[PDB]
């Protein structure tokens, strides 16, 4: 950026129950203020301007439409310019219009934002905004400098016999029945320090019983497990879950992988746990002493 | 007294073959002639083997024919002594030779390419008759700032004139114009160069078209530059979008950008209009008498947005002319010396200010009103003025006559003709009156030879000589034949695509006459014919009929050309073209370089007998002593 | 896999985009006529959709080199994708990449189910189960604009490919262009 | 049984006809393999419209249909023949 500084802020407006209002907020960082410049905008995908607005905007000096643009009926209009005959190089120069969805869809892909003055393109700036996803950032999982992607499902009625089928797959290479150390956290990207307590089905990774594994998730996740730190756990996943080389080698908390809370041992006296308690121990010799059907 | 003249190239060449003229002027039975080069000054006989024999049967007039090796022989010219001997007489000259062997173009197939991406490369290589020669050509590639990053050495011989070549960009090298240099490995200094930029791109999806309504602006035009944008799709379809247009003036190389005139109008049905209003480009400036501001340019660039915001494309027209007057006049293809008495035939060159010939002018003298002539499509005016018979410099001065336009914003020049200066100012003349229309071979053009002198030694004259220069070289050299009491005798020229794209034309005769004087009376006159390929070669379409053709689909390509020529293809993606549009191959661009090489350096005739000869590129020695002024000079008159 | 409608499955895209081609070198050995040897050339034309401008240089010993005017063939289609990928991004950010739909039919819009392929190497909507796509309209005689937004995740040189079918038509295009991916 | 009406001859002829083409597809489809990426990105789509225009037992659709087939089977043909 540096050339612009670009704050596109996504607020829902108050008083359809989905309608909401796109504000961008540019200042050139330079001595004079910018001569004509572009701003490249494009909606989320359900999303199309309020063209009552829109118009009021282009009557707006320091600001024009094309026609052309315009006439376009709001649900044919996605992507849209606006043209400016300058942007302050003192303060933030801002304007918003109504957006609203006419369209019903799961995944609405972000919108954004570009600016940069007509003669050079290179020195441009570009914010992206989303209803949910904070910066309309797409959900990425990056240690130093190595990032794979993460915009899938987190982890996700239960019987002896649905687990000896859903833990039989191809995916399947490890099974755990492991107890977490360290709950730590950041900004970015929570891990876990879960050592394991006995290796059920051992994978491309050589781990013997009491060695410790290092697991990681997206901040995004922190509902769909409850974490608690010495409680034991059942879990499996694939050999695509691993991260980085070895032998200090790390597990990924993803879709293809499965969460579920081991009791204790005086939990399970319980008469509610005992479904699971149950379940669970017969699984346990059910794929040490025979293994798979297939 | 028989005379034998000899008659040369001004300058000739190495490793080519070159012609000289044998004549035996009123000389008996048949002459035996040995003819032998040296080279200067001493004895080497680089060349002796030619004999030949002028028999009463050919008029006496003899060919010439031979290579001059190049042998172990700088920054002073090198020479030659030939040497003819007729019978026991011997007569001899003192030539200039060039190593310039002949030319180079070079080919590549984008105009511009990106960073890892290998320019493919053509060097075609050829004698100064534009035929493919094979000898040895080095080649550089040099980085933008000037150094060598790759050379190789190759022949082309039996490579019917082309080296393919190539030459991977590495990954990370300076952007820039970068360059291609070759030279015959006989003569380095000649040196040949076509460039090619290196930048980072995406290629655009269409093309911008700057124009103003007019090829440069009028000062006093109220309503300013008129300019129209347009921009459509290489698929050929119109565009739609908005456009950012913006002026400047140039001064020499400097440029001063006029930051007021920025204006964004849309683009609407592929074409948009726009305009720099006179005030702008005043106060711009500083606002001073306009007057000022004339002989500067002006400049505008466009930049259009699709309304998707997908793909910007910039572009710009430049160096339009600040002008008082909408044409130019030129005698740059008129002579500079005239005969008194005799018609003196005008060739005004008449360019609109950017540099293109105008078609339809009409010019005319300062003096007579009645005389008219418009310019026919070269932006050329042929206007023949009678001269008096005067021994005093004949200065004309041509003007411009529209109708529409006012008489300043006409526009003049004027040129000085001097008389042609003969023997002991004996008043005898020779004039060649042709024709002057746009040639082309296979037509058949008259050489009006006028004969200006005293009946006393009319009957004398018996025969003409004449010769073609072209490319700088003998095309052909023949007699004109006439009877006493005759002035005007008629040539029939068969011209064929040998003349291309302008050939010289020199007629002489020589008598004894006045007090046992020997005489010599010539003429030589410029011809430029239309330039175009010297065979053929068109690329049509296989089909002869059919729709748009589809990604990936087959086409059938037509190619109609020379019987065994070679045919070297290439097809660019023209979108390239709107990146960079420079230093792509051009046969006119070949004319230009073969005129630029011509030996002659004047439309017509020469200030004595001794001058026609040496502007033409031409020696004349004879016998009796009347040689040309002797050639040491490799260029033409320095301007 | 049944509606008035071409399938993915059978999208085949455009890909090959040189800039310039058909450096060849063909003899006019044929029967000379007129005066005029003739060569019949059969040659492929590669998948963009653009303007080709074929230039021929002759060379003879008789009569030397010619520089044959330029000719020019221009590949289209009725409905098609351009890609517009930029030169370079950089591992790691996150971009829009632009899927522009050109619908040049005379009279009818046109409507589009365009879908951005799932690619490994980039973060995008695409997963290897869910696919990504949209139901657009595109007014006749112009352009419909598509945005992508993804991140590059592997270095070197990577590839975006979007389809496109038009329904009731059957009509489709796919486009297969690749750029640079380098590090920070 | 008697004999059919206008409609109902033409269109069972224009189906069959088409039908007659559909069959010998997959030979086709084969025979692209060899040849350049154009035949097998326009025979597929080809493919499709038909046995969709077949299904459709509407008279345009299936012969508009019953001709794209034929062409591009016959750019095939002369493509295979410069190959031996
Ligand atoms: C003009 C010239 O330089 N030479 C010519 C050439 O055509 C040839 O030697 C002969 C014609 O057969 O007559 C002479």
């Amino acid at each position: 950026c540096n050339k612009f500084d670009l704050k596109v802020t996504i607020k829902p407006a108050p008083e359809a129950k989905n309608t909401m209002i796109l504000e961008i907020c540019t200042r050139y960082r330079g001595d004079q203020d910018a001569t004509m410049s572009i701003l490249d905008i494009s909606m989320m995908t359900g999303f199309a301007p309020d063209t009552d607005d829109l118009k009021q905007l282009a009557n707006g000096v320091d600001r024009y439409i094309s026609k052309y643009e315009l006439d376009k009926a709001f649900s044919d209009r996605n992507t849209l310019i606006i043209y400016l005959d300058k942007v302050s190089h003192s303060e933030d120069d801002c304007l918003a219009f109504k957006v609203h969805q006419y369209f019903n869809v799961e995944l609405i892909q972000p919108g954004a934002v570009k600016v940069y003055a007509y003669y050079n393109l290179e020195e441009s700036c570009t914010r992206f905004y989303h209803p949910e996803k904070e910066d309309g950032k797409l959900n990425k999982l990056c240690r130093d400098e190595l990032c794979r992607c993460a915009e899938e499902n987190c982890f996700i009625k239960v019987t002896l016999e649905e687990r000896l089928d859903k833990a039989c797959e191809p995916g399947v290479d490890y099974v755990y029945k492991t107890r977490l150390v360290k709950v730590q956290l950041s900004n970015d990207f929570d891990e876990y320090i879960m050592a394991i307590e006995q290796t059920i089905k051992s994978g491309s990774d050589e781990v013997q019983v009491g060695q410790q594994r290092t697991f990681i998730s997206p901040i995004k996740c922190r509902e769909a497990l409850k974490l608690e730190e010495k409680k034991h756990y059942l879990m499996w996943g694939l050999s695509s879950d691993f991260w980085g080389e070895k032998p200090n080698l790390s597990y990924i908390i993803g879709k293809d992988t499965w969460v579920e809370h081991w009791p204790e041992e005086d939990e399970c006296q319980d008469e509610e746990n005992q479904k699971q308690c149950q379940d669970l121990g017969a699984f346990t010799e059910s794929m040490v002493v025979f293994g798979c059907p297939n | 007294s028989p005379m034998y003249s000899i008659i040369t190239p001004n300058i000739l060449r190495l490793e080519s073959e070159e012609t000289m003229v044998l004549e035996a002027h009123d000389a008996q039975g048949d002459v035996p002639v040995t003819v032998t080069v040296h080279d200067f000054p001493g004895k080497k006989l680089v060349l002796s083997s030619e004999k030949t024999v002028l028999t009463p049967a050919t008029n006496h007039m003899g060919n010439v024919t031979f290579t001059i090796p190049a042998n172990r022989e700088k920054g002073r010219n090198k020479f030659v002594t030939v040497q003819a001997t007729f019978g026991t007489q011997v007569v001899e000259k003192v030539v200039l030779v060039s190593l310039q062997s002949g030319y180079l173009f070079i080919q590549t197939d984008k105009t511009i390419y990106t960073p890892g991406s290998t320019v493919l490369y053509r060097i075609f290589t050829v004698n100064h008759k534009l035929l493919p020669v094979g000898r040895t050509v080095m080649v550089n590639i040099e980085n933008p700032e000037g150094i060598p990053v790759k050379q190789d050495s190759l022949s082309s011989q039996n490579q019917l004139g082309v080296l393919p070549l190539s030459w991977d960009i590495p990954e990370l090298v300076n952007m820039g114009q970068w360059k291609i240099r070759a030279y015959y490995e006989n003569s380095p200094q000649q040196v040949f160069s076509t460039e090619f930029e290196v930048k980072e791109y995406v290629l655009p999806s269409f093309e911008v078209i700057v124009e103003p309504t007019e090829k440069f602006y009028y000062i006093y035009n109220e309503k300013g530059l008129e300019v129209t944008i347009t921009a459509r799709f290489l698929y050929g379809k119109k565009v739609e979008g908005t456009a950012f247009v913006i002026f400047g003036i140039q001064d020499g190389e400097q440029r001063i950008s006029l930051p007021e005139s920025l204006k964004r109008i849309p683009i609407e049905d592929g074409s948009g209009e726009v305009v720099l209003s006179r005030k702008v480009l005043l106060d711009g400036v500083q606002n001073p008498r306009a007057e000022d501001l004339v002989g500067k340019s002006l400049y505008v660039s466009a930049t259009v947005i699709l309304h998707s915001g997908s793909d910007m494309v910039q572009a710009e027209r430049s160096g339009i002319p600040i002008v008082t007057s909408p044409y130019q006049i030129h005698f740059t293809k008129t002579p500079k010396y005239f005969k008194p008495g005799m018609p003196f035939d005008l060739m005004v060159f008449v360019t609109n200010p950017d540099g293109s010939p105008a078609y339809r002018v009409p010019v005319a003298v300062q003096g007579e009103d009645t005389v008219q002539s418009l310019t026919q499509g070269d932006g050329v005016a042929k206007l023949s003025i009678n001269t008096h018979p005067s021994q005093k410099p004949l200065s004309i001065t041509v003007r411009t006559k529209k109708q529409e336009l006012s008489e300043a914003e006409q526009a003049t020049r004027t040129m000085q003709a001097l008389p042609y200066s003969t023997v002991g100012n004996s008043n005898n003349y020779l004039h060649l009156s042709v024709l002057r229309t746009e040639l082309r071979p296979g037509e058949t053009l008259n050489v009006n030879f006028l004969l200006r002198m005293d009946r006393a030694h009319e009957a004398k004259i018996r025969y003409y000589t004449y010769l073609i220069m072209n490319k700088g070289r003998l095309l052909k050299a023949g007699r004109q034949v006439r009877e006493p009491g005759q002035d005007l005798v008629v040539l029939p020229l068969s011209i064929t695509t040998d003349f291309i794209p302008s050939f010289r034309l020199v007629a002489y005769y020589t008598l004894i006459g006045a007090s046992g004087q020997r005489e010599v009376v010539a003429d030589s006159v410029w011809v430029d014919v239309k330039d175009s390929c010297v065979g053929s070669l068109v690329v049509k379409s296989g089909q002869s009929e059919d729709r748009q053709p589809v990604p990936g689909q087959q086409m059938t390509l037509k190619i109609e050309g020379d019987h065994g020529a070679r045919v070297v293809l290439v097809a660019v993606d023209k979108g390239v073209f709107v990146l960079n549009k420079k230093n792509k191959l051009t046969q006119s661009k070949i004319w230009d370089v073969v005129e630029k090489a011509d030996i002659g350096c004047t439309p017509g005739s020469g200030k004595d007998y001794a001058g026609v000869f040496s502007d033409a590129g031409l020696t004349f020695t004879s016998s009796s002593g009347q040689q040309t002024a002797q050639r040491a000079e490799l260029q033409c008159p320095q301007p | 896999l049944d509606e008035d409608i071409i399938a993915e499955e059978n999208i085949v895209s455009r890909s090959e985009f040189p800039e310039s081609w058909l450096w060849n070198v063909e003899d006019l050995k044929e029967p000379p006529k007129n005066g005029i040897s003739t060569k019949l050339m059969n040659i492929f034309l590669k998948d963009s959709i653009t303007t080709w401008e074929i230039l021929a240089v002759s060379m003879s010993d008789k009569k030397g080199i010619c520089v044959a005017d330029p000719f020019e063939v221009t590949v289209m289609q009725d409905f098609f994708i351009d890609l517009r990928l930029p030169y370079s991004v950089v591992r790691n950010e996150q971009v829009e990449i632009r899927a522009v739909l050109y619908n040049y039919r005379q009279n009818q819009e046109l409507k589009v189910r365009v879908e951005l392929l799932h690619n490994p190497a980039f973060c995008s909507l695409a997963t290897t189960k869910r696919r990504h796509q949209q139901t657009v309209t595109i007014p006749p005689k112009s352009s419909l604009s598509v945005p992508y937004v993804i991140v590059p995740l592997k270095t070197g040189l990577q590839e975006v490919e979007v389809k496109a079918a038009v329904y009731h038509h059957f009509i489709s295009d796919g486009v297969r262009k690749s750029l640079k991916v380098v590090p920070e | 049984t008697s004999l059919p009406t206008s409609n109902e001859y033409q269109n069972e002829k224009l189906a069959n006809e088409l039908k007659s083409l559909l069959d010998e597809l997959n030979v086709n489809e084969l025979a692209t393999g060899s040849l350049n990426t154009y035949y097998k990105r326009t025979i597929k789509i080809s493919g499709q419209k038909a046995m969709y225009a077949l299904k459709s037992k509407d008279f345009k659709k299936m012969s508009e249909a019953k001709y794209q087939l034929q062409k591009i089977y016959n750019e095939i043909d002369e493509a295979l023949k410069s190959k031996y």
